[PDB]
């Protein structure tokens, strides 16, 4: 069947007996970059399987009223291992990213998930005259919660999920990358990131890149089934990681 | 003009012999087995502005035989309660007995009543 | 801004032989709906959005 | 997998995750009426697509009990859009049939029902020295319902199942075009049927050329399975339906 | 009609091994059994059926 | 799919549609023995049909607490038919065999079982300054219980499961033929075993040439699951059984 499925980065391999396909970015796979695109002029580092390898992030757990969940990325990945201190000691650098969520549950769950990668998800605040926090926005690993109703705060995102915290229909973010978990027919979700911006390599704190969003759109739901812990898990590993301008590490 | 679909009976059957505008008749029976409660005919009549049926549909219910006979000197085979319609009651002689007539009887429906079939078997030592 | 001389019908959903479930398992359900067009879909005329507006600057 | 199957006629589309096969007639596709093969002289109307559709017929409820159902059929379909208005203006008619019985339920549910379509199925009256009625034979749509018991009363059919309402064996009934639906490994049944009589042609509201029966042979079961309802529906589609004699409409 | 000097023998059936099932389902269930001829079988000699008869005409 | 599989010997055949593979020998299938192999010099019987079938020992059950199952193989077939009566009517035989272990539950149970071949599996005393008996070692078919602590008693088999009656680690039992019974994938297990041991034929009462063990390694399991009732059926078929030194019947 094309439900099995292995995947191998670094020293690292990921399995599945239930995926549904691969999605790739704008069909785009990850490439390094091409001389006839580079402005910075020093000498990449390209530390290749020490840093393009699966980190796999805290998990959440699936409750019967989650509203959703998201993740800011080059920040998030900021201190899992050689990736990290790369982006520590270096003021510029590039990556694209194969990512894989996991959830499985059994024939007698039912629930759907859409997974989505959304490039530049500038947030807006839920106090509209104020702004946000870089906290109201990420917290590395863990993930911030969407929410059922309108937040309030200063400073954290207007959060609730229908609105994507961004403005719009919730329903329409598949324009961008995604899967669909659904409980049923598919137990995990790949999607292959290349780097998209607007500038040919970027800082790493300052900006991120994109966000990754799980909400789920039919709850979780079950009976006696003596099973109501059903966690979701994020695995990401970097591709073509390459980094310029190397330097005194940055203040934490 | 016309009554509305009479419908059907659950274990009975409906005649229309004369269509179903006003003033037809349509009868009511019953599945054999079963015995009809309420009416066994509607008449299709004008009330105001209705045209509709005079009688409604009634029921066809079944029954149970009573408990099986003893018989001296033998034993009711698994012996237990609802002996419905076409189930049957066997008969062993005891030890020291021999059986004459049929081993086993059945509940049958006489009359819309439930009775068990032919005579029950003797046990002679 | 569709009237009825350009009415394009509708559509309707029925149980065609209801949904059966073994026990244990939840005996309701969601299906969700999704729209696209098809290769044949074209638009014309362009005009503003009836969706957007303002009743000031600095937007 | 060959569970998998889609079926299109007119503007309509019939689709299986989980199908058998398909039964046709005593192997034969239908066909339209040959030159060599007619008497009826005028130009035939062939409505083609407005009349050869999936009709769906009102949906049956499975219960425990359930002694079975069926249906006669050129009637039946006699107030099915265009086909049936073709019926009612024309003396004379022709047509073949696919048939498709959907029934789905779970897993854990269990039973078995033989769908059977049987040509000239003349059935016996309830009271012996007695006559059937047209209702006593059929509904139209709707459909009759077998019995578990002898039934009594002038007109109507002696439906016990056992004798299929003709006077044999039920379990007898195989020697006609059918497949069994047995919940544990199928949903529905695909029948095609040609046009089967003595004659070439024939008249559609006086002569029932054959009987679609659905008879559980293992009945309806489950447990604490929130599902309790498990419908049966009935969908035909006429094939090359042919009409000649044309005339003012026969009266209702 | 079959008699002991043209017997056959007989045909029997036992668990293998139990039938097992998770909860939830029922824990009985039908067999059904079918039969038919192969194609080395034949039959000779045209008789009557015992099956009909009648005791008298307009049959 | 290859979970599907059918066999034949004799006048018996052997089908699953839960198969894992079917594992052969040390990499051997029976064969007759060769003249340049042979020592006693006269002409064999080779029954073929009337022996080499399948023969199914009586059932055990597989219960929540069992700790194992053994047997003893040429006796145990030793009231099988004719194999049996060729066995009491010569001195010398010689067969493969192959075996089936059958186990169906569903898929809301769980457990997993080891079945194996252990060729001249000589077994240990309960008293360890003592010998055993052959009742202690097999009882023909039926099945000799391993037990989950320590026995005792004379001329019993010291069968605690943990040292298989052989003083070595149960877990180690692998590097002999076998497969696993993992309930939630498989359905039964079969193996093909050739002729081993250290003469080319020998006496089928006086020596055991092998034991088949059945040991659950994952207890039994289920819930509100009214099939509580697990059983475990063991069927064999000698393969190219041929014997040699005929005489009058053993005294049993």
């Amino acid at each position: 069947s094309d439900r099995v499925r292995s995947i191998t980065l670094g020293n690292s391999t990921i399995t599945t007996q239930e995926s549904a396909n691969v999605v790739v970015g704008y069909g785009r796979w990850p490439e390094y970059l091409r001389d006839d695109e580079a402005t910075a002029e020093d000498q990449p580092t390209q530390p290749d399987v020490a840093t393009c390898r699966f980190y796999t992030l805290e998990s959440v757990t699936w409750e019967k009223d989650s509203p959703g969940w998201w993740w800011k990325f080059p920040d998030a990945l900021k201190d899992m291992g050689l990736f990290g201190q790369n982006m520590y000691y270096h003021y510029l650098g590039r990556a694209g990213y194969t990512i894989h969520v996991q959830c499985n549950a059994s024939k007698f769950h039912q629930g759907c998930l859409l997974v989505v990668c959304v490039p530049e998800a500038e947030m807006g605040c839920s106090t509209v005259d104020g702004t946000v926090n870089e906290h109201g926005l990420s917290e590395g690993e863990t993930a911030k919660k969407f929410s059922a109703t309108g937040t309030n705060g200063t400073n954290t995102v207007q959060s609730i999920v229908t609105n994507a915290g961004m403005g719009v229909g919730v329903g329409n973010l598949t324009i961008f990358p995604h899967q669909w978990i659904n409980l049923r027919t598919n137990n995990c979700a790949t999607i292959v990131m290349p780097y998209i911006n607007n500038v040919p390599m970027d800082n790493m704190f300052r900006h991120h890149n994109f966000t990754l969003m799980i909400i789920p759109f039919v709850p979780l739901n079950y009976s006696s089934d003596f099973s109501t812990y059903v966690p979701i898990t994020v695995t990401v590993a970097p591709m073509c990681a390459e980094y310029n301008g190397l330097r005194l590490s940055t203040a934490l | 003009k016309s009554c509305p679909n009479p419908g059907e009976i659950r274990n009975g059957q409906i005649d229309v012999p004369g269509g179903i505008l006003f003033g037809a008749t349509i009868s009511f029976s019953c599945n054999t087995g079963y015995k009809l409660f309420g009416s066994t005919s509607s008449f299709c009549l004008i009330s105001g502005s209705s045209v509709q049926w005079s009688d409604p549909l009634p029921e066809c219910r079944e029954i149970y035989c009573p408990a099986p006979p003893q018989i001296d000197n033998g034993i009711i085979q698994g012996e237990r309660d609802h002996y419905g319609y076409r189930q049957s009651v066997t008969y062993a002689c005891n030890k020291g007995f021999t059986m004459i007539g049929e081993h086993s009887i059945y509940c049958t429906v006489n009359n819309d009543e439930g009775e068990w079939s032919g005579p029950p078997p003797e046990c002679r030592g | 801004q569709q009237d009825e001389y350009t009415s394009a019908g509708n559509v309707t959903c029925w149980y065609q032989t209801g949904i059966v479930v073994p026990a244990g398992t939840p005996t309701s359900c969601s299906i969700m709906c999704f729209v696209s067009a098809c290769n044949d879909f074209s638009v014309r005329l362009l005009k503003d959005t009836p969706f957007i507006q303002q009743a000031a600057l600095l937007q």
